[PDB]
């Protein structure tokens, strides 16, 4: 037999911090890092998908995942939140579907997966998500870049990045790339300020990529990948 | 839901959250009412007057039916919800019974309802006293007082919340056949007690009375500003041609 | 028939960057005319109109709730609705009483709050869409409509025009129909306008 | 369809005395034309002081049956004390009202005494509605019962006759004389007639013949 | 339908309106609901449309016959009788039908209700057909017996009138026809859609 | 069967029901009334099915005084009109139908004097002038005939007079007194019962 | 049923050499009384009664009928008519309308004209005839009246107890019938004399 | 709906019945009869079905006064009672069957003042006084407080004025003036309507 | 059943019958129709007799619970309503109760009627059952608020005798109550068969 713990696991400190969120923000700024950049025709996502031993296969889990045929994902964090936060997002946008027949807005599929992890932040019983979300989308011609943090909240980004060593990566992104790009020159600053915090030999298995243009969102191949890590191309 | 026991008894035999909570009250603005012969008159302390603050949307007087006002003391926003629940029932009880209600019945039902919240799971008790005034049928004037108990008691007059203690004092010394045998002395006597606490003032006195078979009606600040100017006057003419 | 209780009838018209929508005056219950003005044609935002016929209680009712799912979602999102957007809002509103429907049948027409692209379509009590490119028309004098729709309306037509031929189409549809009329309304709106006029009618 | 209900038949009389009470049925249990058992008495001995009989639909008098046992069990164990007669008069009418939306097809009469030691006859129909009475007949040959009760023990349309109260043995007879009338015209009522007097003695149990057509 | 038709001074008013309708469908809007039964007779119609046609008719023929017959014309009394008589031998058949028998006679001006339930009634007004109420109300609202000719034309058309306003089964235009002692005579025939510019501005 | 009548004028409302309650045969009240205050400036005329009318009207009632003493001021004859299309509208299609046909009578400070009709499945509509029962069908016609916007009231009260004395002349059922009150800038007044000395 | 649509009550009873036959006089529509002085006792000729309870038109009807067939033969015949023949006679009248029955239950009680020797039948609505030695009874309190009949009844009774036994019967089963009394009126016959009582009843 | 009323006297008989002619909901006639000289000293108040009335009525009428021609005297009340009974009951299981209820009322040299209630399944009953329709239901029971053998015109008179007024005050249905006829001696009167100045 | 309520200058006057029946067949003659709520408070009873006798009493169960909760006696009108409304919830079940709710109250003498179909009215005159209309024929020709005690009861015991007498559905004895300001008083119990005797001769 089991029923549920009604109460709050995430409560105000006398200071006024929800302690709970600001671990799981620790859990999120300890995970593999994560760059995002919107460029003006497109969006690109790219992340650290550095396994643990040969042994793996790479080939078979994902961290840059579709939400839609117009919407891409990537993160921070834990793993199984995130795979979680996945099919909870798939599912809303589902539903805005079947009652619009129209593709879900990001800025709304954005809102919604934030209204979902604010209510772990509240709801009895739970502590909060220990993963911030990269969403890219590409809705009314614009493209469109957003992250949510484990509070709920979510903000616009031209640019950013997240995990470890994301304040260097953010002044790198506040540096070394502008407007006015083109997926190419993204995906190529994205790979760029991804080997800012790589260490080892980066290979085409070694970070995972996805872009979202006006044509849709889509998981890179590693070919395509190899390509781009040429340092060139 | 929430199942959880708030409200429990201590070693010694106590209700810490009750008594917690009418240590909430004890922070509260005073609020005083007083019962006549044709009249009764409920006045408010600490208004908080800020200056920029709007009046109208922070009285801390409220009408519950035609017939029955209400004053409290305590947590504002709690007397928003027992005031709300309050009309509500006033309202069903004409529903169900073609009478209107009576003072002592509502104030029963307040009671009842604090008394609830006192004993049931994953509640807290209402941080709030209230000074319930009415005149129901049979021409009865009527002053009741509750308390986050579940406790109600009826008053000849009383006071409630920020220097609860010493407004009773004086209202004890003062409650006379003599004071309050005319309106506009009983309401003199409200404010009278009232100032023997307030900040010395008159723009942090709220004034309300209720007469007969009339509505209730809220004195404005230039008619208690009179009513004050009488009785500064009546201190200075059998209490400076004596002392 | 249920539908035929209050009685009345809705159209509308395509035109070349304009649209039009129509609809009888007669607020009835069964033979007897309770009332001349009756509304049944809702603004759903600016360039855009519903109309509704049928059931009149379930005209208000489904034009109520639609406006309150309309506003939140205007609320939501930071822009006007589209058409489409708004068939699809209204098709799941009937749809979500598919086992004891609103008896109405809406007919949504408008321009695209974007382009300028105009719009009509017609549904189901239970939600079914339909767009065209000409006409749709709803109500206990339906056969007539479609009779004048199909003899009347052409392609490309100016503002003028299409207001001509919505007008002949109602009024003399809605003539041979004892619990449809007692007044006709037309708004043809159009990228700039919008444009209401009440025809002259029979009364009887 | 299907229907819940059927006719068992059966014919049951209450009497009231200065200090006793007959509650007299038949035996027959019947269904359609056919008979199920000649050994089917309709009264249920309650208490000391209160004997029920019941009539109609074998299957909710059985149930009813069992139902008063077990809540005057529980009365027992809730007063400490038996149930009086008038009280489980008005349990009886709670109990029945309970189903006013599907009721026992139940026709009861409760005879007994009361708390002076005196006769009482109280009796029912199928959802609650009771009443107190000196005489009562109820089931299927009610209506040829009554009216020779009316005369005899009420005295109704006589002339100059005396108001002698009724005694035990007369009470008696004319139980006998009305089932034995009975048994000649209802198809319901026949084989036995069993009879239940009740005083401050106790309850004793007679058991008279009727004919087997 | 909605005929009416009353009897003052100066004869007997008789009025209606033209629409026929099959359901909720207007099947017409020109029918003449006034039939001209003798030069001395009319018979409005109310209810179902053959029936009244066929059965007035028949009563036509039969006022006819009786005409030549006996050699002077049939009393209104007779004729509405007569109709009723047929009528009746149908009762309970499925016969809708209700009908004004209108004329001068030996009695003076005579007005008779006829039903096809078996009524059948003298009296001064009368008004049948679905928008037979909203008729009743203006009419009696506006009946004197020392009417002015025009003012009872004025009356009859706008009873009608506010009948095919209210009634959704009452239209078309207001036939009005005036039976004097000399025989009747056709009134007007005023479409509604034009007596609607004329009663409102 | 019950009656209802209202009818509006330039900066007042007239309305007017009969008074009796009626059972089977027999006139068992002949005080009847059909009215129900519900704000200073709001009537609510109920008529219809048994238990429903008083039910559903002292619901609505009750609800509408309990805005004015939740918010200090009471609802607009429109805002309560809506209110109560929307509480018959949704019981419609429930276990609970209430079977009422209703009139609606206001002033407001604002849009001034409005009347309001409601079909027992709450279909609401704003008008002039408006009647309830079978004795609408002989008197609606009549208020077709004579009515002008900008009629006075005691014109309105000669008007409603025409139409009872036609309820007396064509009507099958008795009927003899009605309930006459009027709605303006002051509330509600209460005006002299039309009635018929018939017996 | 029907048959209850007037409710009464008839009975008759044998005795030594006398007979009786008693009624009530109410006569009702449904649970009204309109009359307290109807009817339902009829004499077809000196020393031979009938009695009609059920629907009162055919208790009339009957009763006219009946009296007409009997007048004939009593014409025909140089004689008066045995009690068996009359009840032959009722049986044929009442089985001519097998398919359309009267609704009335006849009950015959009289003396035989050549001899003294009583005599009691009844009948169905479609004349199936049934002869007693004891007592007949036909009305909507019969189950009442079988009650009373079947516990006072004697073989021998004299002219006067068979009265109050009748009388008895009659008033008692009539009191538990609410559409039966309003009066009850006994007919008791003998050899020399007929003896026409009303009782002192119950008149609600 | 329909009202009849008849009380009988020592030497007269006093009939009344209503002057209303309805269909729906509206009054189509103010001044009908339901009274049928059938003798110089025989009235026949019929009442119920549509057509069914005058036609059984004025059959019976017509072969009653077929009778007076054929013999040169008139049908006694009882015989001509006897007659309408005959005709109503050999048509009640016939094809065309006359929903019609109906009082007699007559005077004979003989037998003196006469008052007849006949059902519409045609059952013949006499009466000292007797009432048809719903009205009945409201005045039977007024004639049973007050009626005695022997009452005065006069008085008889003023019973049926306490009926009618008893039918203006619980009765639904309008009913506002009645016909009102005696029988006696010299055969029927007219007397003066029986009417409450409503409207 | 037959009974009867008036209110006059002395009081409320309160009258019925005692038959019950069960189809045509009289099953008891003995019944008190008249259900003393409160020494207060009377309540007659028409119709489904269990209904009536289990919701009166439920009636005076929650009468008793609120005398006692506020101190002091229900009134009239709000014992009418809590019954009317108990009763309303099981509108349409098939409930058929017919009832009147008798008593003297701080506006004075009250009486109310109160339906199983919703109905509740306040009045100076009721009359209740199957012979409710004979009852309302005598009593309204006899009624009169100025009636002497005596005269008020001669006047409820006859309606309701006359309504026995026509009724075939209403008989026994007719009972009389009488409610005063001090509270209601048991007048008679008098037997339809001697009353006749009482009436007639
Ligand atoms: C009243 O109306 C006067 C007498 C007119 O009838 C009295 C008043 C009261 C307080 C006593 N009412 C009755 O007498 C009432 C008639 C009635 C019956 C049913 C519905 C509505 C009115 N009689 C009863 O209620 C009666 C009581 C007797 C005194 C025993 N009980 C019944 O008739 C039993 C059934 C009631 C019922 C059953 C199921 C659901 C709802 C109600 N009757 C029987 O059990 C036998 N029987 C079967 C066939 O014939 C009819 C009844
Ligand atoms: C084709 C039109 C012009 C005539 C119309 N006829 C019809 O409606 C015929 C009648 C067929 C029938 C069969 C068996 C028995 C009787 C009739 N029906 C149809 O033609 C076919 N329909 C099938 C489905 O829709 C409805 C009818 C009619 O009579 N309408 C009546 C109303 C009506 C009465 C009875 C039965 C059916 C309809 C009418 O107009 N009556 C007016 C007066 C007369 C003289 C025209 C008035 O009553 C006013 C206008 C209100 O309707």
């Amino acid at each position: 037999a089991e029923r549920g713990y009604s109460f709050s696991l995430t409560t105000f400190s006398p200071s006024g911090k929800l302690v709970q969120i600001e671990y799981a923000l620790a859990a999120v700024a300890g995970g593999a890092p994560s760059v995002g950049i919107k460029a003006a025709n497109g969006v690109v996502l790219a992340t650290e998908k550095k396994q643990k031993s040969i042994l793996y296969d790479e080939r078979s889990v994902h961290k840059v995942e579709p939400i839609t045929k117009h919407i891409g994902l990537v993160y921070s964090g834990m793993g199984p939140d995130y795979r979680v936060l996945v099919h909870r997002a798939r599912k809303l946008a589902q539903q805005y579907y079947l009652v619009y027949q129209e593709p879900i807005p990001t800025a709304q599929l954005v809102q919604r997966v934030a209204s979902v992890m604010q209510e772990y932040t509240q709801s009895g019983g739970v502590r909060p998500f220990g993963v911030s979300l990269l969403i890219c989308g590409w809705n009314e011609g614009r493209p469109y870049l957003f992250q949510s943090d484990p509070s709920g909240a979510y903000f616009a980004w031209k640019a950013t990045a997240m995990g470890k060593n994301y304040v260097n990566g953010k002044t790198f992104l506040e540096k070394r790339y502008n407007e006015d790009l083109e997926l190419e020159d993204a995906i190529h600053t994205a790979i760029l300020t991804l080997k800012e915090s790589f260490e080892g030999q980066m290979t085409e298995d070694n970070i995972e990529v996805g872009i979202c243009n006006e044509a849709g969102f889509r998981r890179l191949t590693p070919t395509e990948v190899k390509d781009y890590l040429a340092a060139i191309a | 839901s929430y199942d959880r026991a708030i409200t429990v008894f201590s070693p010694d035999g106590h209700l810490f959250q009750v008594e917690y909570a009418q240590e909430a009250v004890k922070k509260g603005s005073t609020a005083v009412g007083v019962r006549g012969r044709d009249i009764v008159v409920l006045g408010v302390e600490k208004k908080s007057v800020a200056k920029l603050q709007d009046e109208r949307t922070v009285r801390k007087i409220c009408a519950l039916d035609d017939n029955v006002c209400m004053a409290f003391a305590g947590l504002t926003a709690d007397a928003r919800i027992v005031i709300n629940r309050a009309r509500v029932e006033c309202q069903s009880h004409r529903l169900t019974v073609e009478d209107p209600v009576t003072v002592e019945y509502i104030t029963r039902y307040i009671a009842s309802l604090k008394q609830r919240y006192t004993q049931s799971n994953g509640r807290r008790p209402f941080g709030i006293s209230a000074l319930i005034v009415g005149f129901d049928f049979d021409g009865t004037p009527r002053l009741y007082q509750t308390d986050p108990s579940g406790t109600y008691h009826a008053w000849k007059a009383n006071a409630i919340g920020r220097g609860a203690k010493s407004v009773r004092e004086f209202l004890e010394k003062n409650y006379t056949d003599e004071a309050i045998e005319t309106d506009d002395l009983t309401i003199k006597l409200v404010i009278k007690a009232l100032l023997e606490v307030v900040q010395s003032g008159g723009k942090n006195i709220e004034l309300a009375v209720m007469r007969r078979d009339q509505s209730l009606k809220i004195l404005n600040p230039e008619e208690i500003e009179k009513y004050v100017a009488e009785i500064e006057k009546e201190k200075e003419e059998n209490e400076k041609k004596k002392q | 028939s249920i539908m035929s209780y209050n009685g009345g009838a809705v159209m509308a018209m395509k035109g070349k960057n304009c649209v039009a929508i129509a609809a009888d005056r007669r607020f009835g219950i069964q033979a007897q005319m309770v009332t001349t003005d009756f509304q049944k044609i809702f603004p759903m935002g600016d360039r855009l109109y519903i109309g509704l016929a049928g059931l009149a209680t379930d005209v208000q009712t489904v034009a109520q709730r639609l406006k309150f799912r309309l506003n939140l979602y205007e609320l939501k999102e930071g822009r006007q609705i589209k058409p489409y957007t708004l068939m699809s809002m209204v098709a799941n509103l009937l749809y979500e009483k598919r086992f004891g429907p609103y008896y109405t049948e809406p007919v949504i027409a408008g321009l695209d709050p974007k382009t300028f692209k105009p719009f009509i379509c017609s549904l189901d009590l239970i939600g079914c869409p339909m767009v065209t490119d000409d006409f749709v028309v709803s109500g206990t004098c339906a056969e007539q409509m479609y009779g004048m729709c199909e003899s009347l309306w052409e392609p490309n037509m100016d503002p003028d025009h299409l207001f001509e031929t919505i007008s002949q189409a109602m009024l003399n549809a809605v003539d041979r129909d004892a619990v449809s009329g007692m007044g006709v309304i037309v708004h043809i709106i159009e990228k700039d306008k919008i444009t209401t006029r009440t025809l002259k009618a029979r009364m009887d | 369809r299907f229907s819940p209900y059927v006719f068992n038949g059966g014919t049951i009389l209450a009497i009231a005395g200065e200090d006793f009470a007959i509650v007299a049925s038949d035996t027959r249990l019947s269904e359609g034309f056919s008979i199920h058992t000649r050994d089917s008495p309709k009264c249920y001995k309650l208490t000391d002081k209160t004997v029920i009989g019941c009539s109609g639909f074998h299957g909710d008098c059985l149930t009813l049956t069992k139902i008063i046992e077990a809540r005057l069990k529980m009365y027992k164990h809730s007063n400490n004390k038996a149930m009086t007669t008038g009280a489980i008069a008005a349990m009886l009418s709670t109990i029945l009202y309970s189903r006013r939306f599907f009721p026992y097809y139940v026709y009861n009469i409760i005879g007994g005494l009361d708390e002076e030691g005196k006769g009482a006859v109280y009796s029912f129909d199928p959802v609650g509605s009771y009443q107190r009475d000196s005489f009562k007949a109820g089931g299927s040959a009610s209506a040829m019962l009554q009216p020779l009760l009316d005369n005899q023990v009420g005295f109704k349309n006589m002339q100059n006759v005396e108001h002698v109260p009724l005694s035990l043995d007369r009470a008696m007879r004319l139980v006998k004389d009305v089932f034995i009338s009975a048994a000649e015209r209802d198809v319901y009522t026949g084989d036995a007639l069993r009879i239940c007097i009740v005083t401050k003695e106790g309850i004793r149990e007679e058991t008279v013949s009727l004919r087997k057509d | 339908t909605t005929t009416l038709a009353f009897k003052f001074r100066h004869g007997v008013i008789v009025a209606a309106d033209s629409r026929a309708t099959a359901g909720a469908y207007i099947a017409s809007q020109t029918v003449k609901k006034v039939i001209e039964i003798n030069p001395y007779l009319l018979g409005t119609m109310a209810g179902g449309a053959a029936d009244c046609s066929f059965w007035e008719r028949l009563l036509a023929r039969q006022c006819r016959i009786y005409e030549l017959r006996n050699k002077e014309r049939i009393s209104v009394a007779a004729a509405s009788k007569l109709l009723a008589n047929m009528v009746y031998q149908y009762k309970g058949m499925g016969l809708s039908m209700g009908t004004m028998i209108c004329g001068w006679d030996k009695r003076g001006p005579g007005l008779y209700y006829v039903d096809s339930e078996g009524n059948r009634i003298s009296g001064a007004t009368f008004s049948v057909g679905s928008g037979s109420v909203y008729a009743y109300g203006v009419m009696d609202r506006g009946y004197s017996y020392d009417l002015e000719v025009e003012q009872a034309y004025d009356l009859a058309r706008r009873a009608i009138y506010q009948a095919t306003y209210r009634d959704a089964y009452s239209g078309g235009a207001v036939n009005l026809y005036h039976v004097r002692e000399d025989g009747w005579i056709r009134v007007s025939s005023d479409n509604v859609a034009d007596l609607h510019e004329k009663y409102s501005g | 069967m019950e009656y209802l009548i209202g009818i509006q004028g330039p900066d007042y409302v007239l309305v007017a029901s009969d008074r009796v309650a009626a059972s089977n045969i027999v006139q068992m009240k002949d005080d009847h009334d059909k009215m129900f205050k519900m704000s200073e400036k709001i009537l609510l005329l109920c008529v219809g099915e048994a238990g429903d009318t008083v039910q559903f009207a002292e619901y609505i009632q009750k609800n509408v005084q309990l805005y004015k003493m939740r918010n200090g001021y009471e609802l607009s004859p429109t805002a309560a009109a809506n209110f109560t299309r929307r509480n018959l509208a949704d019981c419609l299609r429930s276990r609970t139908p209430y079977h009422v046909n209703l009139l609606l009578a206001g002033y407001d400070e604002h849009e001034g004097p409005a009347l309001y009709y409601m079909d027992y499945l709450a279909a609401l509509a704003k008008a002039p002038f408006a009647a309830h029962g079978y004795g609408a069908f002989l008197t609606l016609s009549i208020l077709d005939r004579y009515y002008t916007p900008t009629i006075s009231r005691e014109r309105a009260v000669e008007l409603l007079r025409k139409c009872l004395e036609e309820l007396q002349k064509r009507f099958i059922l008795n009927l003899p007194t009605f309930s006459v009150r009027i709605i303006d800038k002051n509330g509600i007044h209460d005006l002299d019962n039309i009635s018929f000395p018939k017996q």
